[PDB]
RNA sequence: UAUUUAAAUAAUAUUUUAAAAUUUAUUGAAUAAAUAUAGUAAGAUUAUUUUAGUUGAAUUAAUAAAUAAAUAUUUAUUUUUCUUUGU
């Protein structure tokens, strides 16, 4: 007769898999077909006062991460739109093309806001009589 | 094909050529927006045996003359930085080319290099030409004569050449320009 | 069964009766015997000229590129194309002239076609794209509903985990480029097969159905279900083209047979999708384009299902006017830089040429604009002359206010935006 | 976005030039645009058109100021803010709310010039 | 702010960029003419959509024939939002094309006063062999083969196997072919 | 026994039944592993036969090229010879004379 | 509810444009086509009339006229002053425009028919014999088209010999 | 028509499901055996991270001078009129997808000489592009616009009368608007020192430099 | 800071039966909801006649060291040699 009917299921976030942890630790570099995820070298460790008195050894250099970890992270990005092999994986950091395509679709051709990086641009100068109860 | 690093190690060249052994010679790269013609590859194409005659590089290159003209006009062939020129046509008028190659809207040549299974970011590339009109098989045979060892397929819409990069797309564009399309 | 299967030929006797019939069965005389239906090429549809009549100057032959004329006949008035002829990447590269017909089954005159519209040589990939999109869109998506385990209340009765749902089903999105390309290729395929007929008008003396049937009988239009169907593209006529259909013929064309009238257009609206991320839960209908193509458009499926294609001269004019800008934009630059030289881009808006022929509705709208243009005179937001005081203005950058303002003769003209 | 007045029109009535002059005729003398303040963000931005006491409505007042600017009708009322360019009378004013001292043209003119001369990059 | 008319915007005006005596180059404005044609078509279409009238041919929905297909409020909003902006875009295109036509006339006069009539006529011509191809292929059949069906080009027309056909009447006016078939291979 | 469903090859000769291993001439797992290791070592020694050649700033890996360029772009504005910026990351010292050096 | 492109709904040239129709079928009979057109027109009219009734009831409940113009606008209309900044063309004007366009089209059709009949008479009295198009060098003619063109000539055309008659090898009639 | 079984290839339906792990996978430890997390091994260079696109970072979209020259030689853009972002978008030399605040950067890639003077208005043009345009004779003007200014430039038809546009932010002013090297559009206003003396004199005017459109006409040929 | 070559703007989903009592209420241990969730125990998962590689390896928590190996899908290098060789 009548029971609990199932409705449409909401989709996940388009940038759900990309992690701020990765965006803070690593960064992507290189040509499009030879991208490498690199993080700064050195050993991070907290020790007592009086250790590593010489600073010349501590170097700020970037070394690439292991290829298996790079493949795992890239696959985490590749999760979205898996069936279309003709679509290149997403990027660790969103680019200008991505921010533009976020609203360049024809379903956003009427909205004046959200266009040309409204959320990215700093706010406008508010009115001088601006006040809230 | 000279190994500058090996020559420097053996003592046949001066040790100041390490930059030459490491980095290639700086040249304006051929692009879809900057037709940087390469005289060496064009001479190689002229030396290669083909049935159709190609125009001279002097006519393929845009003219470079004095720029004292006060106002510019709409000449078909004028000074251009990116090296854009209308199609010159066939080299010998008393001939019939079995195929015709149309350009795109921006005047770019049909050569487009894609990748096989690009989701995995695969380095293996291939070239697709989908603006050839006329006898596609004559164009395919000319591509055979150009790239002997490559796999070249043909369909009603596109001609595919597998295992060729931009380094082959530029050769294809050079041959097309020399032919006159 | 399958060809390479043992179960394919275990029925070794009894399939046929040893005794033949006495009315239809006959013996093979020899090589000089003409068997009914025998043909060397595999023809799943063995229709011939008599059964499926083609209406064209010549029967489509391998010597002729297209079965229609190639040069205007000196004993018939020739009508050039409304818009100038350009040969694009896919055009047949040959002149095409169709013998326009009248409502009395008589050739009136000869009108030249457009190779961009009726010269784009067909291609199986695009035809299949069109056919697949149409056959996947026309299916009813509201009847795909199914039960689920949470919807079944007390296995056989317990529904499946992932059942088919009207919202879960997909409705694809097709771009206007491929749509127009496939429609043009289908029109060219009909032209090549020689089943395209151009009529001046599609008008009935009475809006009833018997007058429609009498017209079809007089001009030998087979409309029966079993016979070859008809696909009309009504657009009015050459002098008075109309986007809408003629009322009398549109009322009379409702016959049980195989005849379908479609809108005189080959393009389509750009399909939008506002539920791409499944934001609105209570939406009912398939995912994808929420603005599908209506049924009364020209399509590969209906074109294949209906034998003859009868296009009107009004439809021809409308198609040419709609595809003019497209076939002009497709051209490469070293070709399109010569259109104003040859006179192809003489726009009547600048006053270069007299306004060209337009449809009834478009002419009405244009006259409405011409009459309403008088009200936009004493206002600064006049659309026909916007910002008519820039070169006589003075821009001042007031830093205390942090704004750039437009003063004229010492008076502020710029308007401060309200929030 | 639909509640407050953000990028959105509030009056959907567009009158002719003669109708604006008739609407501005009912304005009582001694009125000024600086009297009507901007309503807070917790108030709906609606306009009832040209009705009685329409000048009291902040959104209706300035919207009428925008249409006359397009039609070229001389705005009889003043401006929303009167800038103080030169030191004149009164040479001192009284304010118990610390708003007039900040909104002064000269008070913010020196602040912008402070940031302009402060750039040293 | 007049960046649409082709001149410098108010930002350039404030910057004081001297770009007025810049240059006078000939320009065909073909792309601008195409865009003007598109804008004119769009304006006419917007007017036709705004002037829609209910024309119901069925008796059930017959009580609407006199009304507009829009609610007057939405009709006013449409007129102010899209129909009035299409005209502004059309005017922008027309102004740009008129400025370019003025500059073209000046360049034509300069070429006529410098080189000569026929010299200017040849210098301001864009005709190319591929242009002759695109505009008239019959003057290009000899130069190259540009047909989608290359086997029917008159250069390669010899390949089409023209058969000996005949119309038999005993079959009902049916065209058949006279030459015999070829014995196809059957087995190994 | 890592793969637990062995391949069944087409039997062209009856001795393919008696044979167990697919490629008999091919060395076993560990033997071919150490063989490939020795071959890679020999190739690396052939590559490092000559001295470690130093590369300019353009012919550097991406994680060092931009850093080395920005460390000296400040001095690149003033064209004067004899200006070195001792950067941390870069090609390490070989420790012996080199013809490229 | 939610967001839906109401600005796109009602913008197409016909009623069937910009409507989410996912309940149709690949083949529609005569009754199916009539019901489809009926449903589209009825959907459009329902939307329009429901919106109009809603807004008029809201105006009447707020106390304004059914159009939406208040007492000030009514007093201006009494005085005679134009209330609208841009007076849009009305139904009578649009119908008059359509009528005059139809009439001009009919007159042009009559004149074109007269001129075309004159040219037909001229060309028929000039050319009694079929031109070079009546050839069989490339393909066979179509008997249907020949029977249709019969009326334009004096000599019978449908009488076709079994041999592919060519212009050069044999004289025609 | 088959199952893509991991470590086993492509198997037919109804085959051996015994040695199957792709099902459990769809439903490494040997690398994490030593408790070595990659996300905790390397430290963070900053709280925001490398290449953090914060408000005001001024991440421009690349626009190749070679591409611009190609478009001009093609005929999409008219070199007579001043080049602007609106003209670019209308000539369709750049699609709408590449547009994002801040507008563009003029990159001179693969160009060594500009034969004709080009008068273009963009943001944060490279030094080589600026000097090439200056050598050719054209005049570049860096127009760093705010968000509303950029929207008004891209869609001017939505604005019948000029409106008060707010000046850019402090970072934009100190970087591009008031930078003589980048040829900003406020460098002259910033160099003008008379505005600092008196507030009434602070207002600086500027005028255009100097050397209807009704589509219906009359049949004058008769 | 910008002196280096490309590209088919498309997202929606992802086994099944089960391995556990806490939940939210009602009626005097039963009643009705929960595909709620178990690092996830265990099983079942529908389609012959096929056309090419390895059959016990790999195993370095953590500053500048050439490289983990197996299994499987796609995909690439025709150079010499007396024959052979799945890189
Ligand atoms: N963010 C924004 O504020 C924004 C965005 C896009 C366009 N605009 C345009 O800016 C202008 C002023 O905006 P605002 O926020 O200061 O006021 P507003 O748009 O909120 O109000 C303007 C008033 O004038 C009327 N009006 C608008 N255009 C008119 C025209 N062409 N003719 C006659 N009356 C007209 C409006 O309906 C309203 O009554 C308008 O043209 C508006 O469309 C503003
Ligand atoms: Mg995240
Ligand atoms: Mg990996
Ligand atoms: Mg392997």
């Amino acid at each position: 007769r009548k029971a609990r009917r199932v409705q449409l299921q909401p989709t996940e976030y388009l940038a759900q898999h990309r992690m701020q942890v990765w965006q803070l630790r690593f960064k992507e570099m290189g040509p499009p077909f030879s991208r490498v995820w690199v993080a700064l070298g050195g050993k991070m460790r907290r020790r007592r006062v009086g250790r590593q008195v010489d600073v010349k050894d501590m170097r700020y250099y970037w070394r690439p991460i292991e290829p298996q970890y790079q493949r795992l992270y890239m696959s985490r990005l590749r999760i979205r739109d898996h069936s279309n092999k003709l679509r290149q994986p997403m990027r660790l950091r969103a680019t200008n093309a991505d921010i533009g395509s976020g609203s360049s679709s024809i379903e956003w051709e009427r909205a004046s806001n959200r266009k040309y990086g409204a959320m990215l641009a700093p706010p406008k100068r508010q009115d001088f009589e601006f006040r809230v109860v | 094909p000279t190994d500058v690093a090996a020559n420097i190690s053996a003592g046949a060249m001066p040790p100041e050529a390490n930059v030459a052994a490491a980095l290639p010679v700086p040249r304006i790269q051929y692009s879809k927006w900057n037709r940087a013609l390469r005289s060496d590859v064009y001479d190689e194409l002229l030396k290669l045996p083909l049935r159709y005659k190609l125009h001279d590089f002097a006519k393929l290159c845009p003219p470079q003359r004095c720029q004292e003209e006060p106002e510019a006009v709409g000449v078909v062939g004028r000074d251009s930085a990116v090296g854009y020129l209308p199609p010159l046509g066939p080299a010998d008028p008393l001939d019939t080319i079995p195929f015709f190659v149309h350009r795109s809207s921006n005047g770019v040549l049909p050569g487009k290099v894609f990748s096989m299974h690009p989701r995995n970011l695969m380095p293996a590339f291939y070239l697709r030409i989908q603006q050839v009109e006329g006898d596609m098989f004559r164009f395919e045979e000319e591509l055979l004569k150009i790239f002997p060892t490559k796999k070249i397929f043909v369909r009603s819409h596109s001609i595919y050449v597998y295992n060729v990069a931009l380094d082959g797309r530029m050769v294809l564009h050079h041959w097309l320009l020399g032919l006159g399309f | 069964s399958s060809i390479f299967s043992p179960r394919y030929d275990w029925r070794t006797s009894g399939v046929h009766d040893i005794a033949p019939r006495d009315e239809g069965d006959f013996l093979y005389q020899g090589p000089q015997h003409v068997l009914p239906g025998a043909h060397p090429l595999p023809l799943h549809h063995p229709h011939n000229t008599i059964t499926r009549p083609v209406i064209s100057p010549y029967i489509p032959s391998p010597q002729r590129s297209h079965p229609y004329f190639t040069a205007p006949l000196p004993e018939l008035p020739h009508f050039s194309t409304t818009k100038p002829i350009v040969y694009t990447y896919g055009t047949m590269k040959e002149r095409i002239i169709a013998p326009v017909f009248n409502l009395k089954n008589e050739v009136i005159y000869t009108r030249e076609l457009d190779p961009f519209i009726f010269g784009m040589y067909p291609e199986v990939e695009e035809l299949s794209k069109n056919l697949t999109y149409w056959m996947v869109r026309c299916q009813n998506f509201a009847s795909k509903w199914d039960y689920e385990t949470r919807e079944i209340w007390r296995y056989t009765w317990g529904g499946r985990t992932k059942p088919s749902k009207p919202w879960n089903m997909l409705m694809p999105t097709m771009d206007v480029k491929t749509w127009s390309k496939s429609n043009r290729m289908m029109l060219t395929l009909k032209m090549l097969q020689g089943r395209l007929q151009v009529v001046d008008r599609l008008t009935l003396e009475e809006p009833t159905q018997e007058c429609y049937l009498e017209l079809c009988r007089n001009m030998s239009w087979d409309v029966r279900h079993t016979g070859g169907g008809v696909l009309f593209m009504d657009g009015g006529s050459r002098i008075t083209p109309s986007s809408e259909f003629d009322r009398a013929f549109f009322f009379g064309s409702f016959f049980n047979g195989r005849n379908k009238i479609v809108r005189p257009t080959v393009l389509c609206d750009e399909q939008y999708d506002y539920n791409k991320t499944a934001a609105k839960q209570r939406m009912k209908g398939p995912k994808g384009a929420k603005n599908p193509i209506p049924i009364n458009r020209f399509n590969a499926y209906d074109a294949m299902k209906h034998d003859r294609l009868v296009i009107t001269e009004g439809a021809l004019m409308q198609l040419e006017d709609e595809l003019y800008e497209h076939k002009l934009q497709i051209l490469p630059p070293h070709i399109r830089n010569q259109l104003p030289e040859y006179g192809y881009l003489d726009s009547e808006a600048l006053g270069d040429c007299v306004p060209s022929l337009k449809t009834i509705q478009m002419e009405a709208a244009a006259r409405t604009e011409e009459a309403e243009s008088d009200m936009y005179k004493s206002f600064i937001d006049n659309p026909y002359n916007p910002w008519k005081d820039n070169m006589d203005a003075s821009y001042a950058v007031d830093g205390a206010d942090g704004t750039v303002q437009k003063f004229v003769d010492g008076k502020k003209v710029s308007w401060s935006m309200l929030s | 976005g639909a509640f407050t007045k953000g990028r959105r029109p509030v009056m959907r009535q567009k009158y002719s030039r003669e109708a604006l002059q008739a609407a501005l005729a009912m304005v009582p003398p001694g009125f000024e645009v600086a009297d009507v303040p901007r309503p807070p963000q917790r108030i709906l931005a609606q306009s009832e058109g040209i009705v009685g006491r329409w000048y009291s409505n902040y959104w209706t007042l300035h919207s009428m100021r925008y249409q006359c600017l397009l039609a070229g009708v001389e705005w009889p009322l003043g401006e929303r803010q009167r800038p103080r360019t030169n030191y004149d009378e009164p040479f001192f004013f009284a304010d118990f709310e610390e708003s007039k001292a900040i909104r002064d043209y000269r008070s913010r003119w020196i602040n912008v010039n402070r940031s302009l001369v402060g750039m040293t990059k | 702010m007049s960046g649409a008319f082709g001149c410098g915007s108010y930002r350039s005006v404030v910057a004081g960029t001297q770009n007025v005596p810049r240059r006078m180059t000939f320009y065909p404005s073909a792309y601008e003419l195409i865009q003007l044609h598109k804008a004119h078509r769009e304006v006419i279409r917007h007017f036709y959509v705004r002037d829609k009238i209910f024309d119901n041919k069925f008796p059930g929905n017959a009580l609407a024939n006199g009304l507009f297909k829009f609610v007057p409020n939405r009709r006013e909003n449409y007129h102010m939002r899209e129909l009035m902006e299409s005209i502004r875009r059309r005017s922008i295109w027309m102004h740009r094309i008129k400025q370019q036509r003025e500059i073209n006339a000046k360049v034509v006069e300069n070429m006529e006063v410098k080189y000569g009539k026929k010299a200017a006529a040849s210098m301001l011509c864009f005709t190319t062999p591929d242009s002759n191809a695109y505009f008239a292929p019959h003057r290009y059949q000899d130069v190259a083969n540009s047909w989608p069906n290359y086997w029917q080009h008159p250069s390669v027309n010899h390949v089409v196997p023209k058969p000996r056909w005949r119309r038999h009447r005993e079959l009902g006016g049916i065209t058949r072919v006279e030459d015999p078939f070829a014995v196809q291979a059957s087995d190994y | 026994a890592f793969r637990r469903l062995v391949k069944r090859h087409k039997i062209t000769n009856n001795q393919m039944l008696l044979m167990r291993r697919r490629e008999p001439y091919k060395p076993t797992m560990k033997d071919r592993q150490e063989i490939a290791d020795r071959a890679k070592l020999e190739e690396f020694e052939r590559k490092n036969a000559d001295g470690l050649m130093f590369v300019p700033e353009k012919a550097l890996p991406p994680w060092q090229k931009s850093l080395a360029h920005n460390a000296k772009a400040l001095g690149s504005r003033i064209n004067f010879r004899g200006f070195r910026v001792r950067v941390a990351d870069g090609q390490d010292e070989p420790g012996f004379p080199t013809p490229f050096r | 509810g939610g967001f839906t492109m109401k600005y796109k709904k009602g913008t197409g040239l016909w009623d069937e444009d910009h409507v989410n129709d996912y309940k149709t079928n690949r083949y529609l009979s005569a009754r199916a086509t009539m019901r489809w057109y009926q449903e589209m027109e009825r959907h459009q009219t329902r939307n329009s009339l429901n919106a109009r009734r809603a807004t008029q009831s809201h105006n009447n409940n707020r106390g304004l006229h059914h159009t939406g113009r208040g007492a000030f606008e009514r007093e201006l209309e009494r005085r005679g002053v134009q209330v609208e900044k841009y007076p849009l063309t009305t139904t009578t004007g649009t119908m008059r425009v359509a009528e005059l366009v139809i009439l001009r089209r009919m007159e042009l059709e009559k004149r074109a028919e007269e001129a075309l009949a004159e040219q037909r008479g001229e060309l028929q009295k000039k050319n009694p014999t079929p031109s070079e198009w009546y050839d069989e060098s490339k393909g066979p003619l179509n008997p249907n088209f020949l029977r249709s063109m019969r009326s334009h000539y004096e000599v019978d055309i449908a009488n076709l010999p079994d041999t592919p008659l060519i212009r050069g090898q044999r004289e025609f009639f | 028509c088959g199952h893509n079984m991991i470590k086993m290839g492509w198997m037919k339906i109804g085959g051996s499901w015994k040695y199957s792990r792709g099902y459990n996978d769809r439903r490494g430890q040997w690398q994490e055996r030593k408790m070595t997390p990659r996300f905790m091994l390397a430290p963070r260079v900053s709280a925001g991270g490398p290449r953090n696109r914060y408000e005001g970072k001024l991440v421009f979209s690349p626009l190749r001078l070679s591409k611009l020259l190609w478009a001009i030689d093609t005929g999409r853009i008219n070199p007579n009129e001043v080049i602007t972002l609106y003209h670019l978008r209308q000539a369709n030399v750049v699609g709408e997808r590449e547009i994002v605040w801040p507008g563009f950067v003029l990159i001179s890639n693969g160009v060594r000489r500009v034969p004709y003077p080009i008068h273009i208005e963009l943001q944060n043009a490279s030094a080589e592009s600026i000097r090439l345009i200056e050598e050719a004779g054209g005049s570049f003007t860096c127009v760093y616009m705010t968000h509303e200014g950029l929207y008004q430039e891209l869609h001017p038809e939505e604005y019948p009368i000029f409106m008060d546009q707010e000046l850019p932010e402090r970072r934009g002013l100190e970087s591009l608007a008031t930078n003589p090297s980048k040829r900003g559009w406020l460098t002259r206003w910033y160099e003008d020192s008379s505005k600092y003396a008196h507030p009434a004199a602070g207002r600086r005017y500027s005028h255009y430099l100097k050397p209807t459109l009704l589509p219906w006409h009359s049949y004058n040929t008769a």
